[PDB]
RNA sequence: GACCGAUAGUGAACCAGUACCGUGAGGGAAAGGUGAAAAGCACCCCGGAAGGGGAGUGAAAGAGAUCCUGAAACCGUGUGCCUACAAGUAGUCAGAGCCCGUUAACGGGUGAUGGCGUGCCUUUUGUAGAAUGAACCGGCGAGUUACGAUCUCGUGCAAGGUUAAGCAGAAGAUGCGGAGCCGCAGCGAAAGCGAGUCUGAAUAGGGCGCAUGAGUACGUGGUCGUAGACCCGAAACCAGGUGA
RNA sequence: UGUGGGUAGGGGUGAAAUGCCAAUCGAACCUGGAGAUAGCUGGUUCUCUCCGAAAUAGCUUUAGGGCUAGCCUCAAGGUAA
RNA sequence: UUAUCCUUGGGAGUCAGACUGCGAGUGAUAAGAUCCGUAGUCGAAAGGGAAACAGCCCAGACCGCCAGCUAAGGUCCCAAAG
RNA sequence: GAACAGUGGUAGGAGAGCGUUCUAAGGGCUGUGAAGCCAGACCGGAAGGACUGGUGGAGCGCUUAGAAGUGAGAAUGCCGG
RNA sequence: GACUCGGUGAAAUUAUAGUACCUGUGAAGAUGCAGGUUACCCGCGACAGGACGGAAAGACCCCGUGGAGCUUUACUGCAGC
C-alpha cells in the first residue's frame, strides 16, 4: 500500500510556527527558519534557567552590602559575623529586609557587630 | 484464539530498524555506515576474501588432495542403535530403512562399535567394524555380510 | 571572459 | 517571586554636593559613577535607575598622581584619516576640566542606553557654585 | 540465486569435526636448499586457520559439509 | 487484488504520442471535481463592456463556470500594545507600564529598560565562518525485494527433523506425495579404517576427533552473498539508425 | 552567386586552422546496451533511553581505499581469574 | 581496598588528528613546522576563568528552585565581593 | 516497594516507544454533521494526543494483531506557486 | 540615454537580518565576537572601498590503479603487403 504524506508534515510544522509567535519577520512566518529560533530559544532558556540563579543571588547580594553600609558594615563583614552568630537567613531574605524591613535588617546588622568587636 | 485478541509468542517476533529516518533513532543521517570510503558506497564494499591487495590467504596455501570418483560412504550404525530392535530380530538394511534408523542407504550399512549391545541379533549388513562384529557375536547373534 | 582565468597558470 | 523591583513610580532621587577641591580624578570618579547607578540604595534594581543625582563643583581643582599632568594623554579620533587629536592632562584640567570630570565617569558607568541616562544626572562646575539651589542639593562626603 | 562456494578455498580448506579448518602450510613447493629441516618437518604437518582470517572467510565455505 | 487515486497510477482519467521542440531519426508535456437536478441567476440598478449590488433558483450561490474542500508562501485593509539618542544571528531570562480575559491556569497580548547570546546543514585537527548548500512556501524525493548463507530469538518435533515437483482443493487452508535435504562419526590426499583415525618402522609422540549428546523444519530480527542492491551525478565505450 | 545534385562518422571534406560536417567536432546527432562504471563529491526523512570509540600497527600498484589486529557494543558463558 | 577481567558468538565505526606540558630527532636547540615517545585536554565536553579565544587554568550539563558552600580567578567603577 | 549508586557525548552498538496508509477481528462514531481545514490559555518524559468553537458537507475513529511506496530542512535535488 | 511626470514593466541574486567605525580576537584578512569610539527616523541623485560581491562544482596544480586524442625501436593483436 501506498503511503502520501498526508496531513502530518503540516500538524508538525504548524506546531514549530505556533512555538513562534512573536518573533520578528519571517521568524514568526517561514518554517525553517522559525524551527532555528525556537531551537536556539530552547538552549537559551536552558542557560537561562541556570543564569537567573546566579542573577538573583547577585541581585540580592547588592542591596545587602547597600544596606550594610548603612549600619557602617561592608557586606563581606556582616556575612562573617551573621555566620559567626549563627542566623543562617539567607542572602534572598536578607535582601527581603534591607528593601521592606529596614528596622529588622538593622537588628540582624547589630548582631553581626556584635560576633565581629568581640 | 479470538482474531481480536491475536497475541504472538513472547521473543518471536521484532520490529525492524530503519536506517536513515531522522537523528533521534541513532541511525539517521549515515544510515550506520560511518563517513566516506568504499564501505559507506551503494554497492560498496570489496569482495570476500579480498585483502585490500595483499595476497589473499587461499591463494597463500597450495592445493591439497584429490576426489575419487569411486568413494564408498557407508550408511553408519552404531551397536547403541541395534539395542532398539527386538531380541532375535533379522536387523537388515532394508528393515534400518524402513524403520527409520537410518535415513538414506548410500553405499550400504556399515555396522561400528560404539555404544553396548545387549540384544542377540542376526545382523545382516555390508560391512562391520572389527569391535562391531565382535560385540554382536559376544551377545549372541550373528555377523552376516550381505 | 580572460584568456585564462583567475589565479591563471 | 518575591524579590522587589524598583520602578519610575517608586524611584526617588536625592540631589547631592560632591566637592572636587583636592581629590584625586579616579577615585573621585569611581564614588560617584557608583552614586549616579544607585549601588548606595537598597532598592538598587539592575534595569531602572535608582541612582541620584550629583553636582561637582571645583572640578578645575582635581587632583593626579605621577606625572600624570604631563603625561596622561586624552586622544579622540574625529573619523578623519590622520585624524587622532590629543590633549595633556593639564591642558584637560586648564580648559575643559568639566569634560574632564565628565569622560572619567562616563568611562565608569554602564555602557548602553540606562548608562547614557545615568549620565544624565550629573552636573559639573569649574567653580565653586552650581546653578541648583532650587533643587536643594545636600553636601556628600566621599567615602575612602 | 544460490551462494556459489569459492572454489579455490574448497581445493585448499577442509572443514573439521569442531567446525575448524584445516589448511596445509605456505612455503611447501620448492626452494626447500634454503629451508632448514626442522622447518621442513613442520611446515608437513597441516594446520588450522586463525581466527582472524576464519571469519573473513567463512561464509565462502558455507556449502561444504 | 492487506495494487494507484490526479506531482500517484500508463507518457496519456481530459480530443496524447496531441500541443510544443527538432532538417531528421527523435524528444515529448500540461490539463479531473457547479449542483440531486440546470432549477445555469427573469427583472431592476451602476457601467461602453468586464464586473458588481439587489431580486430570483437552490439545502447551500462565500456551490455562479477562473464553479467540492480550499493549507502555506506572497499581497492587502483595520487596529490593542510598542517605536524617531539608537549599534540589533533578532532570541532568551529579568521587568515596569498599558491593553485584555482563558481548555482557570502561581492566565493572554504588547514590551521601556537590564543581563546573556556569532543561524541551520555539510565537511573538518579546527567552521560565526571571509569554506559548502538552501530565495521562500507546498508537494514529491534515498538500506528495498527475491533467492541463498549465517547468527540470535520464538515455536513444533527430537536421535532424529523435514518434504520438492506434482495431484486434489477458493488463485486458499489442508490432505496426499519420502524422490531429495540436513543431522545422528570421525579421521585420511586417497585406498580405507572407524570411537578412533592420520603421520610414522613404532605398543612412541604428535595432529584432528571421541569421551565431555542436538539437531531439524518454519517464522521474526541482525548481517553477509548474487542481483542497479541506500539515492542522485560523469567524462567516456559499443551497436543500430538520422543528418551535406 | 542561384538552382539541381554527390561524398556520412573507426566516415566524409579540408589552398591544412584539427578546420568544417544544421548555433554540437582531437572524432556529429538520435535511440538502445543502460539504472554503464564512479575506492570520488553531495544527499539519506520520527523520538527518548543504555553504553560509547578511532584518527594506531601490519600488509597492500598502497598511501583521502581495503583487509586482519587494536579500541566500541550486544548476548551467552567462565566466574572473581 | 576496588570491580573488573577472560572466553565464545552477533553488530560496528576508525586507519586526515589538533594543541599543551615533559623527553628526543629533523630544522637554525626557527615555525601555530615536522616526526616519534609520554601525560592531558579538544576531537566527541556544555559550565566558571584567561577581554574576545576547540586544544591553557578550574570543572564534567538527567530535569526543576528568586536556597547554601566552594574551585580557578577575583573584591575602586564598568562588574559580584576588601 | 526500599536503600545505595548512576544518568555530557560524534562515529557506532543495544533497547523502548510515537505517528502514517492498508488488511483482519472486536467494538463504535457520523447529515442531531465524517475526513480535511482554521483558532485556542488543555494533556503526556519525547515522538505526539485530546477537548471546544468555526469552516466543511460524507465519510471516519478505537482495540488487538498483520503488512509496508511508513515520517524531510538541506541532494547548485524535481514540479508548481 | 541618465533625471522629473504620465503609460507599460523585466532580470541576475537572495539563510533570516533592527546590516557603523577603530584596535584586537578568531579556521591566522569581521557589519554580526571583545573593548572602546561614533550614530535621531525615512528617502532621492551620485561613487565603487568591502560584503574574500554576482556569474561558471578552478582550465593551473595535485589526486583517481577516471577518460579521450596523439606517438613510438612499450606490450599484444589485426588489415594490408
Ligand atoms: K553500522
Ligand atoms: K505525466
Ligand atoms: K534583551
Ligand atoms: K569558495
Ligand atoms: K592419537
Ligand atoms: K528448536
Ligand atoms: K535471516
Ligand atoms: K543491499
Ligand atoms: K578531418
Ligand atoms: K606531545
Ligand atoms: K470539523
Ligand atoms: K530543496
Ligand atoms: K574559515
Ligand atoms: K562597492
Ligand atoms: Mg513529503
Ligand atoms: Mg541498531
Ligand atoms: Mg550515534
Ligand atoms: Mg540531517
Ligand atoms: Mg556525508
Ligand atoms: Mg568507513
Ligand atoms: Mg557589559
Ligand atoms: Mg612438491
Ligand atoms: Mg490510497
Ligand atoms: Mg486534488
Ligand atoms: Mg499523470
Ligand atoms: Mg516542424
Ligand atoms: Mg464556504
Ligand atoms: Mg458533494
Ligand atoms: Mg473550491
Ligand atoms: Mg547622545
Ligand atoms: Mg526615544
Ligand atoms: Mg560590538
Ligand atoms: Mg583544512
Ligand atoms: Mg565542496
Ligand atoms: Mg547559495
Ligand atoms: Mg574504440
Ligand atoms: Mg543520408
Ligand atoms: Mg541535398
Ligand atoms: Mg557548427
Ligand atoms: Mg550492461
Ligand atoms: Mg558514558
Ligand atoms: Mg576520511
Ligand atoms: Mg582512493
Ligand atoms: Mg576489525
Ligand atoms: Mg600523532
Ligand atoms: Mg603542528
Ligand atoms: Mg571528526
Ligand atoms: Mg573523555
Ligand atoms: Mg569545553
Ligand atoms: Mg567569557
Ligand atoms: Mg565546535
Ligand atoms: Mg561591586
Ligand atoms: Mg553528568
Ligand atoms: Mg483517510
Ligand atoms: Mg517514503
Ligand atoms: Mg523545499
Ligand atoms: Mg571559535
Ligand atoms: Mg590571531
Ligand atoms: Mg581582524
Ligand atoms: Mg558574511
Ligand atoms: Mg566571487
Ligand atoms: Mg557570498
Ligand atoms: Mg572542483
Ligand atoms: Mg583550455
Amino acid at each position: 500500500p501506498r503511503v502520501k504524506g498526508g496531513t502530518v508534515t503540516r500538524k508538525r510544522r504548524k506546531k514549530v510556527l505556533k512555538l513562534a509567535k512573536g518573533y520578528f519577520g519571517s521568524k514568526h512566518t517561514l518554517y525553517k527558519v522559525a524551527n532555528q529560533q525556537v531551537m536556539k530559544s530552547g538552549n537559551y532558556a536552558f542557560r537561562d534557567r541556570r543564569q537567573k540563579k546566579r542573577d538573583f543571588r547577585k541581585l540580592w547580594i547588592t542591596r545587602i552590602n547597600a544596606a550594610a553600609r548603612m549600619n557602617g558594615l561592608s557586606y563581606s563583614r556582616l556575612m562573617h559575623g551573621l555566620k559567626l552568630s549563627g542566623i543562617e537567613v539567607n542572602r534572598k531574605m536578607l535582601a527581603d529586609l534591607a528593601v521592606n524591613d529596614l528596622t529588622a535588617f538593622n537588628q540582624l546588622a547589630d548582631a553581626a557587630k556584635a560576633q565581629l568587636n568581640k | 484464539m479470538k482474531l481480536h485478541e491475536l497475541k504472538p509468542s513472547e521473543g518471536s517476533r521484532k520490529t525492524r530498524n530503519r536506517v536513515g529516518r531522522g537523528i533521534g533513532s541513532g541511525n539517521g543521517k549515515t544510515a550506520g555506515k560511518g563517513h566516506k570510503g568504499q564501505n559507506a558506497r551503494s554497492g560498496g564494499g570489496v569482495r570476500p576474501g579480498f585483502e585490500g591487495g595483499q595476497m589473499p590467504l587461499f591463494q597463500r596455501l597450495p592445493k591439497r588432495g584429490f576426489t575419487n570418483i569411486n568413494r564408498k560412504e557407508y550408511a553408519v550404525v552404531n551397536l547403541d542403535k541395534l539395542n532398539g530392535f527386538a531380541e532375535g530380530t533379522e536387523v537388515t538394511p532394508e528393515l534400518l530403512l524402513e524403520t527409520g534408523v537410518i535415513s538414506k542407504l548410500n553405499a550400504g550399512v556399515k555396522i561400528l562399535g560404539n555404544g553396548k549391545l545387549e540384544k542377540k541379533l542376526t545382523v545382516k549388513a555390508n560391512k562391520f567394524s572389527a569391535s562391531a562384529k565382535e560385540a554382536v557375536e559376544a551377545a549372541g547373534g550373528t555377523a552376516e555380510v550381505i | 571572459r580572460l584568456a585564462l582565468g583567475d589565479r591563471a597558470p | 517571586r518575591t524579590t522587589p523591583m524598583a520602578n519610575a513610580s517608586t524611584i526617588e532621587r536625592k540631589w547631592l554636593v560632591v566637592d572636587a577641591a583636592g581629590k584625586t580624578l579616579g577615585r573621585l570618579s569611581s564614588e560617584v559613577a557608583a552614586i549616579l547607578r544607585g549601588k548606595h540604595k537598597p532598592t538598587y534594581t539592575p534595569h531602572v535607575d535608582t541612582g541620584d543625582h550629583v553636582i561637582i563643583i571645583n572640578a578645575e581643582k582635581i587632583e593626579l598622581t605621577g606625572k600624570k599632568l604631563t603625561d596622561k594623554i586624552y586622544y579622540r579620533h574625529t573619523q578623519h584619516p590622520g585624524g587622532l587629536k590629543s590633549r595633556t592632562a593639564l591642558e584637560m584640567r586648564t580648559n575643559y576640566p568639566e569634560k574632564m570630570l565628565e569622560l572619567a565617569i562616563k568611562g565608569m558607568l554602564p555602557k548602553g542606553s540606562l548608562g547614557r541616562q545615568m549620565f544624565k544626572k550629573l552636573n559639573v562646575y569649574r567653580g565653586s557654585e552650581h546653578p541648583h539651589e532650587a533643587q536643594k542639593p545636600e553636601v556628600y562626603e566621599l567615602r575612602g | 540465486p544460490k551462494m556459489k562456494t569459492h572454489r579455490g578455498s574448497a581445493k585448499r580448506f577442509k572443514k573439521t569435526g569442531s567446525g575448524k579448518l584445516k589448511r596445509s602450510h605456505a612455503y611447501t613447493s620448492h626452494l626447500f636448499a634454503n629451508k632448514s629441516q626442522k622447518q621442513k618437518r613442520k611446515l608437513r604437518k597441516s594446520a588450522v586457520v586463525s581466527a582472524g582470517d576464519f571469519k573473513r572467510i567463512k561464509q565462502m565455505l558455507a556449502n561444504i559439509k
